[PDB]
């Protein structure tokens, strides 16, 4: 079906403890497959997936350089903020960027992004249009004047249409045994005493990819959103995910209650009781 | 400045069965600014050697990591995932739950 | 693969 690319950085202050650490990963749709860190030993860029593994020296040289590029102009970025927000230098202060590309089917872009954060708030933003800006506040806003100025967003839309979505394109195929495979939820729903009067429901969904799912309960055909706890979906460190869903049901009632299941992986929605 | 607190998740990578090895995971996520300490313990103690994921983001903006660790399950041994954060007055010790 | 731009802010 559909897929992304994105590239995550982040940036960390440390005033008095060094430069600024810069983590970046990169995803194929909830993928990992590259890394950098510029607190390893001998920061490169590295592979996390066993699809890029076959990309050759000049392609981990040329990317290792970007990772490079980006951790310095990030600690000048980091030093502006400080001025743009009239901050001391004492304290630790954080930069965020994701950019990428999602596609359909057939390849073609569907969306394109480039957005910052700083101290883990909105900063600025490509717009959907690959154009044009929206800047979070007045200092986003002089961030948003130089790069009109530059025509950065047409460098911008220019990667995203062209080299973002190739890239992609590639990815998908090398790694089509696992990037175009999903692997749907193994469900089954859990009883759980709490008194002589009611017993948590858990409906599971364990072993799936990608990471998007819809659980749900009903009640006698109704939904039970605000009565449903929901955990994050979470990472169970083999590739794939795991999720549940928990009503707090009154004694006697266990069968009036169903669990509803969408994932891709699934040709149909799943619906599960609790089995005694 | 704005402060998120984590959420906890401590769970296995497969439903448990006393004996067999598995993964014990602590999932932290939702939480702002990034940095934070974990550690799993077993019967209180602190697990050597835990490994972590690489720091990412939400759309959201904000951070989660994931701590894993080699354990095998059993009926009496107890554990949990501690984590500190600017946002926590105290170390939070979420115990695990192999029904959750 | 990654963008080659550099951006300042």
């Amino acid at each position: 079906g559909s897929h992304s690319m994105r590239y995550f950085h982040t940036s960390v202050s440390r005033p008095g403890r060094g430069e600024p650490r810069f983590i970046t990963v990169g995803y194929v749709d909830d993928t990992l497959f590259v890394r950098f860190d510029s607190d390893a030993a001998s920061p490169r860029e590295e592979p996390r997936a066993p699809w890029i593994e076959q990309e050759g020296p000049e392609y981990w040289d040329r990317e290792t350089q970007i990772c490079k590029a980006k951790a310095q102009t990030d600690r000048e970025d980091l030093r502006t903020l400080l001025r743009y927000y009239n901050q001391s230098e004492a304290g630790s202060h954080t930069l965020q960027n994701m950019y990428g590309c999602d596609v359909g089917p057939d390849g073609r872009l569907l969306r394109g992004y480039h957005q910052h954060a700083y101290d883990g708030k909105d900063y600025i933003a490509l717009n959907e249009d690959l154009s044009s800006w929206t800047a979070a506040d007045t200092a986003a806003q002089i961030t948003q004047r130089k790069w009109e100025a530059a025509r950065v967003a047409e460098q911008l839309r220019a990667y995203l249409e062209g080299e973002c979505v190739e890239w992609l394109r590639r990815y998908l195929e090398n790694g089509k045994e696992t990037l175009q495979r999903a692997d749907p939820p193994k469900t089954h729903v859990t009883h759980h005493p709490i008194s002589d009067h009611e017993a948590t429901l858990r409906c599971w969904a364990l072993g799936f990819y990608p990471a998007e799912i819809t659980l749900t309960w009903q009640r006698d055909g109704e939904d039970q959103t605000q009565d449903t706890e929901l955990v994050e979906t979470r990472p169970a460190g083999d590739r794939t995910f795991q999720k549940w869903a928990a009503v707090v049901v009154p004694s006697g009632e266990e069968q009036r209650y169903t669990c509803h299941v969408q994932h891709e992986g699934l040709p149909k929605p799943l619906t599960l009781r609790w089995e005694p | 400045m704005i402060q998120r607190t984590p959420k906890i998740q401590v769970y296995s990578r497969h439903p448990a069965e006393n004996g067999k090895s598995n993964f014990l995971n602590c999932y932290v996520s939702g939480f702002h600014p990034s940095d934070i300490e974990v550690d799993l313990l077993k019967n209180g103690e602190r697990i050597e050697k835990v490994e972590h994921s690489d720091l990412s983001f939400s759309k959201d903006w904000s951070f989660y990591l994931l701590y894993y660790t080699e354990f095998t399950p059993t009926e009496k041994d107890e554990y949990a995932c501690r984590v500190n954060h600017v946002t926590l007055s105290q170390p939070k010790i979420v115990k695990w739950d192999r029904d959750m | 693969g990654r963008l080659n731009q550099p951006i300042k802010v």
